[PDB]
């Protein structure tokens, strides 16, 4: 006799992203060697935190400018992968091959000024629950914020915090979402001197512990 | 046995305190991973569903069991009758993706297509019920689902919880007895 | 496991046939059943048999 | 050459209780830790035992009243999962869907009465064979029965025993069912001093040995 | 790639007496204790053995009368499960579901008799090869026989010997079959005094080595 | 078994397969067994071979 | 590997299945990855807390 067997109803179907393999054909290829090619990366994340890109703002250009007037609120964008502001970034564009996120997001501040152009700015994280950010430095002031001046160094560096109900979250931005739902970065100009027209450039980069899960395929084929 | 009723504390007395013995009683039949571990029908559907347990029906025993239960958390297993190809989308994806081929899609075959699924909602776990003030920016919160799924046409849905895991148990009701003493019916025997 | 009676190991890994549990620290953590089990049983009195 | 197969006629149909597993598609994904979550129950008869619910009487309410009057008859009913007044208790909720049974069904009294209502009960539990439920304690006194009278303590549990032919029973009643199969259960009250108007609250609870199998979905749907 | 599989033309049919099982879908039930349960039997031949059962003779009764008349030929009749004589035992009963058989079937012949009923008998095994029977116990005689007297005993048990060319025999009958292939048995009276109208009893059972090979569902459904 | 000739084992468990038979204390309960066996054999009486 | 799960060991020869790599002399050749691992994460300057 033989082996009985039962093909099951149910199985057997193609499925895009099944973990089998393809019965081969055509035997016995001996690659050139690529030992040792530069530029390789593994993990998409990885790139991600060391490299990070600009973030877009007004007639989309990749930096604020001091204002002159008595306004001090230089910026003010969501804290979506989806935001107007990050869609220019990298990190935004391998964000929308994935359904949810967690983790810290870092935003870098590069003063672009002259050696005597000087100022003083305040970055808060205004978690959601309030209608409206401030548009005060005093405001802000009671969330997670932190100030730092003009000097010999022209970058700083500021991590967005993951708080939120749930442990992970969308990457995407739902119709019905009235006000962000994981809050805003407010960007202050404390005061300067002589800053006028000056600039400071701002990017963004994955943080240590910044995750992204479920693949998805979204844009329109 | 008396006791402080009031306290609210469980009580369980025994045949054996009028003379009797208590017996060996195997309980596999009521395990909670084992008796969720069957398919259930889903009856509403069309060309793009999302899945939501709760879509099961209120009576049926796997539908009436899980709404015994404030929380729960599984993994899940379907099967799909659907004309054409059965693409599916996790939790939290733009509906737009489920035209795209390289999300998970089942090229048709017949007779249908069974698959497993795994967990794949933001929450520690999932709610039959949610007493939300809004929970915006009976209506559960959206985040609430299993994916979604869709094909040309959508015929038939079963659905199968893997790994239940139940917390909080919640009002359970037999039929209402109208009649003076119990619920009779037509109980099978041969002819 | 419950309504899984199948003698052979399965054909593909865990990772892919079920989602990963994760922990931050199953256990013996089954409120009813320890509930049920602490329900008195004796008899509250003095008896006379 | 390959291996000889021979696929099973009668086999590899789908079956809603099969012991199998689908293929899987979308792997490696982890949950949010759930850790030490509180209310679990793993088997729905530790929650039956644990939590009494509530029986049914009269007008619908989950107690009995104190006759005033020369009847002694408290209540009576069908020891049955589908009695009229089991229909609201969670023991009957869950044994819709078994469809047999054994073991211990536990009945509780709670008094409410005011600290001057006394009184003294009896429950007994008359076994199928008989044409009708004695309307007396005194007929009553000679089948298995307790009772018990008002004071400190206001709880009084009793344990339904499981007496029958059969090692198991329906946990539904078949139409032809003139005289309930498992007999009777009758709560008499002895007597009673200024307890005019007070009541008897009785819940039921599943006891150590009690059983459920054979699962079935039987509502209409 | 994946297991390369030949499904063979020929197999997978499904055979009503196949060595196979099904595949389950309602699985954990445990049943009721049925531990030494009285009256089991595990093998047909040993009740076969253990219990004789009656012949069949002249109206249909289950024993034969001493003649008062010269003729000392009780009964005959073929040795054959299909003996018109044989129909109404157990033996028989099993026999029609196995079309061949070997081995030593026994006879029991009861006197019922008074205990002033006294008699001779005698039983001979007519092989096959003679054209018909002997009634004389004289030519009988030369075959196989025994030869008993009524007393205390009540009972005597004969052995009919399995004697043919083949090894196994039909339990049928073909309707060519002119004489019994396997010959006959005949129960002569020697004498007797004040034994008319007294009667033997005779019974039939399943010997030491008796056998029933190649089950067989012959009756008309 | 009976009628059954599998060389390999079955690949559902054994509590799918069949039902769970129990007990309270398969055993030789063979009534009918030990009832043909106690069938008497010899000769009853003096033998004159 | 990346999505494949299949436990049971694949059934033809790996130099069928796949190209065979060959080398003139997989290691830790991850650029990015040696590059994001240095970057800095402490703090320039002094701190008060």
């Amino acid at each position: 006799g033989i082996f009985p067997v039962a093909c099951a109803d149910g199985y057997g179907g193609l499925v895009t992203t099944d973990p089998k393999t393809a019965d081969p054909v055509y035997g016995k290829v001996y690659n050139p060697p690529k030992t040792n090619y530069p530029g390789r990366f593994t993990n998409l994340l990885d790139v991600a935190e060391a490299c990070p890109t600009f973030l877009r703002f007004d007639d989309g250009k990749p930096y604020v400018v001091t204002r002159a007037d008595d306004t001090r609120l230089l910026a003010k964008f969501d804290v979506s992968l989806a935001a107007k502001h990050m869609s220019n970034t990298y990190l935004s564009g391998i964000a929308q091959y994935y359904t949810q996120y967690s983790g810290t997001i870092n935003l870098h501040f590069m003063f672009t000024g002259s050696t005597d152009s000087k100022a003083r700015y305040m970055v808060a994280y205004i978690p959601p629950g309030v209608e409206t950010p401030p548009d005060t430095p005093e405001e802000a002031a009671h969330c997670i914020h932190a100030e730092w001046d003009t000097g010999l160094n022209s970058k700083f560096t500021f991590s967005i915090p993951y708080v939120s109900a749930a442990d992970y979250a969308y990457t995407a931005s739902d119709t019905a979402e009235t006000t962000n739902v994981q809050g805003w970065v407010c960007v202050y100009q404390i005061t300067h001197g002589k800053a006028e027209n000056d600039t400071l450039l701002v990017s963004a980069s994955a943080g240590k512990d910044f995750e992204l899960r479920l693949p998805i395929d979204p844009r329109t084929q | 046995t008396t006791t402080t009723g009031e306290s609210a504390d469980p009580v369980t007395t025994t045949v054996e305190n009028y003379g009797g013995d208590t017996q060996v009683q195997r309980r596999h039949h009521t395990d909670v991973g084992f008796i969720m571990d069957r398919f259930v029908k889903i009856n509403s559907l069309s060309p793009t569903h999302v899945i939501d347990l709760m879509q099961t029906h209120k009576h049926g025993i796997v539908g009436a069991l899980l709404r015994a239960a404030t929380y729960y958390f599984s993994d899940l297993e379907i099967v799909v009758r659907h004309d054409g190809n059965l693409t599916w989308v996790p939790n939290g994806a733009p509906e737009a993706a489920l035209s795209n081929t390289s999300n998970p899609t089942a090229y048709n075959k017949a007779p249908f297509t069974r698959l497993a699924l795994p967990y794949t909602a933001p929450h520690r776990v999932l709610a039959t019920v949610y007493d939300g003030t809004n929970k915006y920016s009976t209506q559960l919160p959206a985040s609430f689902n299993y994916g979604a799924i869709q094909a040309q046409a959508i015929h038939e849905l079963l659905v199968r919880m893997k790994r239940a895991e139940l917390y909080c148990p919640r009002p359970l009701l037999a039929i209402k007895v109208t009649s003076q003493d119990r619920y009779k019916q037509k109980i099978i025997a041969p002819a | 496991s419950g309504n899984t009676g199948s003698i052979i190991n399965n054909y593909y890994m865990q990772q892919y046939q079920n989602s990963m549990s994760t922990q931050l620290g199953t256990q013996n953590n089954d409120w009813f059943s320890k509930l049920a089990s602490s329900a008195f049983t004796g008899l509250f009195g003095a008896l006379l048999a």
